[PDB]
């Protein structure tokens, strides 16, 4: 997205015809896997430091609190994205087993899972994906403080 | 400014001006790291909203750089943050990060 996204936020592009659009949006990439592993490792190191020294010894350090803060938000963003991914997966599983209507255009899906075919505009203001990228941007800004 | 040192009135001024330019280079490097932090962070937040913003401020990396740089001189509006959609959570994060 360095030069921007070609697709408008109002149009859903699905690679294969029967794909739930939210499945494609919320699925993890290989870079996402490495970032989660990196955050897990950094969070693991921070926990060991806290465990061996205790709360008061660990809580009175500017870097230690900030590192815990940025790792808490990083874990918070990833948990929100996984929750969004799980909801999309539930819709996808229902689609491929209960719908046989050739690319999900003519068929009317139940409103509980029909919501998972909408573009960015029709998303709820409090759905996990929007919360995920809202918190993820904060963690990215907080990362460069460790420079 | 090459021939300026030869003057008694303007000589000391040009020498002191060069001293501050060297001095602020170190401080400018520190601000570059801060500048690059918000440029990446706010671009990530607003990259998905190309046609859903009042202006194209933080949509791309180049435009995110332009919006943040001109905010130094107060030449960037606060409408850079406002979104067309009702995603108030993302919009308010942009308000806080820009603030
Ligand atoms: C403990 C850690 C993890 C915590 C996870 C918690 C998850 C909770 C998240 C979501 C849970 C669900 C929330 C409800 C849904 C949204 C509600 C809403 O409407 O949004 C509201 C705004 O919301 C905010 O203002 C958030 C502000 C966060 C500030 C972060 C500062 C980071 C500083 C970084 C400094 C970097 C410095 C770098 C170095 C210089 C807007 O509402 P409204 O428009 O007023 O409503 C009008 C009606
Ligand atoms: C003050 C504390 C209470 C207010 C902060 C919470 C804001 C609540 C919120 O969610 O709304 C933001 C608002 C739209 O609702 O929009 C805005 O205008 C707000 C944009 C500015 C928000 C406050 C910015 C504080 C600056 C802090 C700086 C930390 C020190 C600097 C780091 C120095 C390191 C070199
Ligand atoms: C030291 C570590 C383990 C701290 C990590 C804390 C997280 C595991 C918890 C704390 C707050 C929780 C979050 C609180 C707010 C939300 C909003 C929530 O949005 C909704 O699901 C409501 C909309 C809907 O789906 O119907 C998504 C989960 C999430 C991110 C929660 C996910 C789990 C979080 C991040
Ligand atoms: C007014 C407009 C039309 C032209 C302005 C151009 C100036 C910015 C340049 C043109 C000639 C330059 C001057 C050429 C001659 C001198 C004398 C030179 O040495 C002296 O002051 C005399 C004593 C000594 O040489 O020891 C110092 C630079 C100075 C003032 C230069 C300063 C900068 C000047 C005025
Ligand atoms: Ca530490």
């Amino acid at each position: 997205r360095f030069e921007g996204i070609t697709t408008l936020p109002n149009i859903t592009v699905t690679d294969y015809p029967k794909q739930i659009f939210r499945v494609k949006t919320t699925q993890f990439t290989w870079t996402e896997m490495l970032i989660m592993v990196w955050v897990l490792g950094m969070m693991w190191s921070e926990c060991k430091e806290l465990w061996l020294e205790g709360p008061r010894e660990y809580i009175l350090q500017l870097w230690n609190v900030l590192d815990f803060g940025m790792l808490s938000i990083f874990i918070a963003a990833f948990t929100a994205r996984f929750l969004a991914f799980l909801q999309a997966t539930k819709a996808q599983q229902y689609v491929d087993s209960y719908v046989q209507e050739s690319d999900l255009s003519e068929v009317t899906l139940p409103p509980e899972i029909q919501y998972f075919t909408y573009a960015r505009d029709k998303w709820l203001p409090s759905d996990p994906q929007i919360i995920s990228e809202g918190l993820y941007a904060i963690a990215v800004v907080l990362s460069f403080s460790r420079i | 400014a090459y021939i300026l040192p030869a003057n008694e009135s303007f000589g000391p001024l040009q020498i002191s001006l060069g001293r501050t330019v060297k001095d602020i280079f170190k401080f400018m490097v520190l601000f570059i790291m801060v500048f690059f932090a918000f440029m990446i962070g706010m671009f990530i937040l607003y990259s998905y909203y190309l046609g859903a913003k009042v202006n194209a401020a933080f949509t791309t990396v180049e435009e995110s750089f332009k919006t943040l740089f001109w905010s130094i001189f107060g030449l960037s509006e606060v409408t850079s943050v406002v979104l067309k959609y009702d995603h108030k959570f993302i919009e308010n994060i942009g308000y806080v990060l820009y603030g």
